[PDB]
């Protein structure tokens, strides 16, 4: 019946002066977005459709037309900037806020997606919808004694819809519409649905993805332990957002980067040192850099949960770009280490692989690994064993690749190899 | 992230 009409056809029937013809067409236009092989957006656009898809959304006594509408501006403002502006622009923010309080659960649902998808257009749409007051119907919805009453569904949209409220950053959310949202936020991230578990990692990786002050409005929630929980999860689309919150955390202040020692985090770091999605392991090498870039005791934590073995093993076999983040974790070490700490880590093999990786063509790593060894030959200085360790960086053919980098289009590389050859191979 | 914007085809 609404199923393939022509655009011409949906126009006809959407400028009739007949409510019901309306709907008809309304529904014909919706079927036709929903399809998956390019819906054709544009062509519903300049026909001018708009305008009266948003006044449909506002015929309270005709849900059927209330819905059809707000899933045909849901697929419009789901495609390209542009698109999405061309809903913005036709007045449908204050009219899907209007639907959040529909006693229709579809339609408030609907609503819900809708302003999803112009939030996650942009900050500029994202703070918009703000500024129309979408955050207190929207909290609203979920404010029940129990999450687990409501459509799984429902409730899955509401978390998406929310973390689209969290996200970008240029600039970061309004500070006091986190404030509001964080509470509802740390009660879904305990949410026992992992696609609401998900969404609800993702949101929280977007608030902690700025300066210091933002992370602590995040972690002085106490969500740090459940973070941590999380991080543990057998549910990779889990584990993926929680690590990066968790790495995004220990970018901040020592105290912050406690917190999340504190709660249990590193004994997870021996499965996600090896986790066979590379990008796990990437984002964990990652926070581990910015770990050993804290403090002593910091850094003896690390040694102590064994994960010092799992960095000279990433170092040795990893993607490359793995292999540079675990570079700088043995830098931020052996810049902020002991004596003791330092030397614990030739024990456990680093030499040989960092000298392998002088090999690369990645400039930047090349002055990370040559900065480290500057650092361990610093801490061999102060016991006299300068020498031991000359030898044992010679015997794995290392000095052949410092004193090849005797010749780099960089100059720092090159001065920085030389100075390791003049001072302690001569 | 996971997706920015979504589209119901149902």
């Amino acid at each position: 019946g609404t199923v393939n009409w022509s655009v011409e056809d949906i126009v006809k029937g959407i400028n009739s002066n007949n409510l019901e013809s309306q709907l008809q067409a309304t529904q014909a236009a919706r079927k036709l977005l929903s399809r998956e092989k390019q819906p054709p957006i544009d062509n519903i656009i300049r026909a001018g459709l708009i305008p009266k898809f948003v006044s449909f959304l506002g015929k309270t006594d005709c849900s059927p037309i209330q819905f059809e509408s707000a899933w045909a501006l849901t697929n419009i403002a789901s495609g390209t900037s542009e698109q999405t502006k061309a809903v913005v622009d036709g007045g449908a923010i204050p009219a899907f806020i209007s639907l959040l309080a529909s006693p229709h659960a579809h339609i408030s649902e609907q609503a819900v997606w809708a302003l999803g998808n112009i939030a996650g257009d942009g900050s500029a749409f994202r703070d918009l919808v703000i500024k129309h007051g979408a955050i207190d119907p929207l909290l609203a919805l979920l404010a029940v004694p129990d999450l687990s009453t409501l459509a799984c569904g429902y409730l899955r949209n509401l978390t998406w819809t929310l973390s689209n409220l969290c996200r970008n950053k240029n600039p970061a959310p309004p500070l006091d519409a986190v404030e509001q949202i964080l509470p509802t936020l740390v009660r879904l991230l305990h949410h026992n649905d992992p696609e609401v578990l998900a969404d609800s990692c993702w949101a929280i990786s977007y608030l902690t993805d700025g300066p210091n002050e933002r992370i602590e409005m995040v972690v002085k929630k106490g969500v740090v332990p459940q973070l941590v929980k999380l991080l543990g999860a057998t549910e990779l689309p889990i584990v993926t957002p929680a690590l990066r919150a968790i790495g995004n955390i220990v970018t901040g202040t020592d105290e912050q980067t406690q917190k999340v020692i504190d709660a249990g985090a590193l004994a997870v770091f021996p499965s996600l040192l090896t986790n066979p999605k590379t990008n796990i392991q990437k984002e964990a090498t990652w926070t581990m850099s910015n770990i050993t870039a804290g403090r002593q005791d910091q850094i003896q934590q690390v040694v102590n949960h064994g994960l010092v073995p799992f960095l000279v093993g990433v170092l040795s076999k990893a993607d490359f770009k793995t292999q540079k983040e675990a570079a700088w974790a043995i830098t931020n070490y052996t810049s902020g280490g002991t004596v003791e700490q330092i030397v614990y880590l030739v024990h456990c093999g680093i030499i040989e692989p960092l000298m392998n990786l002088l090999s690369a063509k990645d400039t930047k790593i090349i002055q990370v690994i040559l900065d480290a060894i500057s650092n361990i030959f610093q801490a061999a200085e102060k016991l006299g064993e300068t020498e031991k360790l000359s030898i044992m960086i010679e015997e794995c053919g290392g000095l052949d690749k410092i004193e090849a980098l005797q010749r780099h289009e960089n100059e720092s590389v090159y001065k920085a190899s030389l100075n390791l050859i003049e001072k302690y191979f001569s | 992230s996971n997706p920015r914007k979504k589209h119901r085809e149902d």
